């Protein structure tokens, strides 16, 4: 239900 | 002595330095001299919110709060919790500022920063009542402040004494249940943006009463009695989030407690429960003295 965020802060 | 941002602590750009009131703060000040329940925050009424959120799986962890433009706090139970085998390192997470949904991603007006390190208060007592609940996250790089981000003040002693008061008022804020959860239930679950509650400090006498867990001074409780009517509550997933007042001396926003604990969510005769900032404030002077503001 949470709308993904950008992948640069998931790295 | 909590890091850049502490000098303008406390004062909202979209308030207090608009010379705007937001719509229920005068009740907090009106007990000093006179989330379950809660409503939708105003859009820049807590620009210290945080949010913790797990990088893998992407989820809501926890309320936090921003104290400086590097330094974040929360709830020690929030990062490391034993019992439901929860034990976070800075790598997991990541915080979430200058939010208001709860669920979409807000560009150009949230800032998702990752952590540098995290600290837990050395006896903070998870096997028993979460004594101690309180800890810090400081950010990889400070953050930028904007109209949606800017950190609370920590209460200094004066202030502390003044408002730390049976039936003085305290604003608490998250993205938590909106109730009591146990089972899969079409009714409301949790919020589609940050909500906020306004709850009286409730009397030692009384917060020890109202439950069979040990209380200590670490910790005081908030919330109306059965027979004031109002009702109002923190529930699970406001962890971590802050009890703020706002001091009648310098109008600045200052976090007076951490959302730690309580029994079920706006339960009459149950209070929740929140970690004693100013108490443990001295332990925040340290790490950050420490690890640079
Ligand atoms: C927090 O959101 C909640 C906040 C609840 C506040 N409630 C009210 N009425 N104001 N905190 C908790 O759920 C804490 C964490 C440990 C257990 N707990 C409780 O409140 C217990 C009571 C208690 C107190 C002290 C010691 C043991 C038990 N309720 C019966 C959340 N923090 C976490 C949540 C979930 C998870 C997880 O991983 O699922 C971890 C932390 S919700
Ligand atoms: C959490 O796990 C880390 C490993 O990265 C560790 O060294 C530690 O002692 C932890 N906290 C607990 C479960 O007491
Ligand atoms: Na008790
Ligand atoms: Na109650």
């Amino acid at each position: 239900d949470f709308e993904e965020i950008p992948e640069e802060y998931l790295q | 002595t909590f890091g850049s941002g502490e000098a303008d602590c406390g004062l909202r750009p979209l308030f207090e330095k608009k010379s705007l009131e937001d719509k229920t703060e005068r009740e907090l000040l009106e007990s000093y001299i006179d989330i379950v329940e809660g409503s939708d925050a105003e859009i820049g009424m807590s620009p210290w919110q945080v949010m913790l959120f797990r990088k893998s799986p992407q989820e809501l962890l926890c309320g936090a709060s921003l104290i400086s433009d590097r330094w974040v706090l929360t709830a020690a139970h929030c990062l490391l919790y034993p019992p439901w085998d929860k034990n976070f390192t800075e790598n997991d997470l990541l915080v979430r500022i200058g939010k208001h949904s709860r669920t979409r991603y807000e560009r150009n007006i949230e800032k998702i920063s990752m952590l540098e390190k995290i600290y837990i208060h050395p006896r903070y007592n998870w096997r028993e009542n979460l004594d101690r609940d309180i800890a810090l996250m400081k950010l990889k790089k400070p953050v930028a402040f904007s109209d949606y981000i800017h950190p609370v003040c920590l209460p200094d002693r004066e202030t502390a004494a003044s408002l730390l008061q049976a039936g003085y008022k305290g604003r608490v804020t998250g993205w938590g249940n909106l109730k009591e959860t146990w089972t899969a239930n079409v009714g409301k679950g949790q919020p589609s943006v940050l909500q906020v509650v306004n709850l009286p400090i409730v009397e030692r006498p009384v917060c020890k009463d109202s439950t069979r867990i040990r209380i200590t001074d670490n910790m005081f409780c908030a919330g109306y009695k059965p027979d004031e009517g109002k009702r109002g509550d923190a529930c699970e997933g406001d962890s971590g989030g802050p009890f703020v007042m706002k001091s009648p001396f310098n109008n600045r926003w200052y976090q007076m407690g951490i959302v730690s604990w309580g029994e079920g969510c706006d339960r009459d005769g149950k209070y929740g429960f929140y970690t004693h900032v100013f108490r443990l404030k001295k332990w925040i002077q340290k790490v950050i003295d420490q690890f640079g503001e």
